[PDB]
């Protein structure tokens, strides 16, 4: 277990301000860069921002949709990520993950804020145990290539996130073999042989373009 | 380009 351990949402005006703080345990924090991204019905996941290491001069990335409200920072010595949230917007309303590691292992719990280019999935699947079955992740620039970096990441009830398979198709430390990750037909894919009763929940790519990520709708994978 | 370590 790699604990990562999120606190500071709740139930916020617009306009109004707001710190989100991650707190990891069971991994070298420091030698890897830290993510948020954010769930909403209104489509996430979505990634807002990500930092770099003590050797990177910390360097900083954000989505336009946040870029000049919001700040991330990070503390080494106490292995914390930080989430300055500023004139907060109704739009900013969901739940946030800190999240990285290859390059998206682990995920914190999340942390619920409520105010008040394409990438393609398949919506659903159907599957039933024992059966091989196979997602699919376009991207609207053209072939996805390694260069793009895919990862897949799983979504359990309730907004429990586990990271599967980074870098196209290598699988994050503990990934049950039946998962596995490939490039098919210009489109990312992971693939399930033999899929589990336990494996019914839903499965998000991302792809990586120069300096930042673009997630996936999501597929809802059932499995009778 | 991302954060390709292990």
């Amino acid at each position: 277990q790699v604990q990562l351990q999120e606190s500071g949402g709740g139930l916020v005006q617009p306009g109004g301000s707001m710190k989100l703080s991650c707190v990891a345990s069971g991994f070298t924090f420091s030698n890897y860069w830290m993510n948020w991204v954010r769930q909403s019905p209104e489509k996430g996941l979505e990634w807002v921002a990500e930092i770099r290491l003590k050797s990177n001069n910390y360097a900083t990335h954000y989505a336009e949709s946040v870029k000049g409200r919001f700040t991330i920072s990070r503390d080494d010595s106490k292995s914390s990520v930080y989430l300055q949230m500023n004139n907060l917007r109704a739009e900013d309303t969901g739940i946030y993950y800190c999240t990285g590691v290859g390059q998206f292992a682990y995920w914190g719990q999340g942390t619920t804020v409520t105010v008040s280019i394409v990438v393609t999935q398949e919506s659903a699947l159907t599957t039933s145990p024992g059966e091989t079955v196979t997602l699919t992740c376009r991207s609207s620039t053209g072939a996805v290539t390694t260069s793009n970096y895919a990862n897949w990441v799983q979504e359990k009830p309730d907004h429990l996130f586990t990271g599967l398979i980074g870098g196209t198709n290598n699988r994050a430390p503990g990934v049950p073999a039946r998962f596995s990750g490939s490039l098919i037909g210009d489109k990312a894919a992971l693939t399930i042989t033999g899929a589990q009763t336990e494996d019914e929940a839903i499965y998000f790519c991302a792809l990586w373009y120069s300096n930042h990520w673009v997630f996936g709708g999501g597929t809802k994978l059932t499995v009778l | 380009a991302p954060d390709t370590r292990p």
